[PDB]
């Protein structure tokens, strides 16, 4: 295979409901932890894995409707519709508080010091850094209105901001993304299931690119763009933009893409789809690398996988599993299964690999 | 939008 | 406080 699939953990060893993993409940900000809320009675709790010790998971009661750990430390966000709190678990203590105006539908870490808030009319970012409130970034834009909001998040300089939501359409799932510039003050709508961007240094440019990928099933097939965002670099060849299709068998007829992530190491994406199809796309010129169905339940939540430059994620049934670029096999794949020698030699060169020399 | 340009 | 987690005790 050109990827590593590994589980992880069954959060049903825990002793976890599984009416518990599911979107609304269960969060994974970074690999570091997953948070479970569980509520029976009034009697609601967080259950907190610690990922290198998952025997000993710690369970506290709690009254919020939303917890999110911070990427890079046990500093847990609670919220309670406007309430915001932030707790160091470490010390018991309460080392931020908020109340927002309007309620947060939807929350999440953007880097290790910020979290963004979305309220049913605007998106705010909210520093950890001393006295910082939340400062509204940009309004919402119209074409989102009534959906559930997944996800959101930004290029790696915070200059380009993405929030995504998903309405049921004539039994299908529609995706609605706003694609927000910073500097130029602009929304553009899309449609759109799942996205991210990813720093990506051309061939003779002196400069990394910045890359907007995003993947869509419309009424009649899937596509895949990666589309440079913001003027090129000066002295820099701008990316041309890639568009390519993103294939669902002919039995997969209410299938879609659930998440993205993409390898700063492999300039890989990994799209993972509702039915738990993975696909592995090259990033420089979008060709479909792999595709295989590594879950028969959902994988609802996904993460970067910092150790191997993967994506790690969990599925309804509690499955924790991560899947990487498999550098022994990804180049003797692309050649031996693609028949692909060029785009061998293109991933060899760029991550160091053997194997992409033509041997005749 | 202005922001970015590719296939419907 | 009104707070949204309590931990136990440090005894
Ligand atoms: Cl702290
Ligand atoms: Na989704």
């Amino acid at each position: 295979l050109p990827i590593r699939f590994q589980e992880h953990l069954q959060l049903q060893n825990l002793g976890i409901n599984p009416a518990n993993i599911g979107f609304s409940t269960l969060t994974m900000e970074s690999d570091k932890f997953i948070c479970i809320r569980e509520k029976v009675g009034e009697q609601a709790q967080v259950v907190i894995i610690d990922m290198n010790d998952p025997s000993n998971p710690i369970r506290r009661p709690i009254s919020a409707d939303s917890a999110i750990m911070n990427p890079a430390s046990k500093v847990i966000a609670l919220k309670a519709g406007k309430t915001l709190q932030i707790f160091n678990i470490e010390m018991k203590s309460k080392m931020k508080a908020h109340t927002m105006t309007d309620d947060v539908t939807f929350w999440k870490w953007i880097s290790l010091n910020t979290v963004a808030l979305v309220t049913d009319n605007a998106v705010y970012h909210w520093s950890m850094e001393g006295e910082s409130q939340p400062v509204k970034m940009f309004d919402r834009h119209s074409s989102l209105a009534g959906c559930q909001i997944i996800n959101y998040r930004t290029d790696a300089k915070q200059k380009w901001l993405l929030l995504t939501g998903i309405s049921a359409q004539q039994n299908r799932v529609v995706g609605a993304m706003q694609l927000y510039s910073v500097d130029r003050k602009v929304s553009q709508p899309i449609e759109g299931h799942a996205a991210s961007f990813a720093q990506f240094k051309m061939e003779g440019n002196a400069e990394e690119s910045t890359l907007f990928c995003f993947a869509v099933r419309g009424q009649a097939g899937g596509k895949l763009h990666i589309i440079e965002v913001g003027t090129p670099p000066t002295g820099n060849q701008p990316f041309p933009k890639k568009a390519v299709d993103v294939f669902f068998p002919p039995e997969a007829q209410n299938d879609f893409p659930v998440a993205m992530q993409i390898s700063e190491k492999h300039d890989v994406v990994f799209l993972i789809t509702k039915y738990g199809y993975i696909h592995l796309y090259d990033l420089e010129t979008g060709t479909c690398i792999y595709m295989n169905r590594i879950s028969g339940e959902t994988i609802f939540v996904t993460a970067p996988h910092e150790a191997t430059a993967g994506i790690i994620g969990v599925n309804r049934k509690g499955q924790v599993l991560s899947v990487c670029v498999e550098e022994e096999n990804i180049i003797p794949y692309i050649t031996n299964v693609l028949q692909n020698p060029d785009l061998a030699l293109r991933m060899a060169v760029r991550n160091n690999l053997a194997g992409a020399e033509e041997l005749f | 939008g202005n922001l970015i340009t590719f296939s419907p």
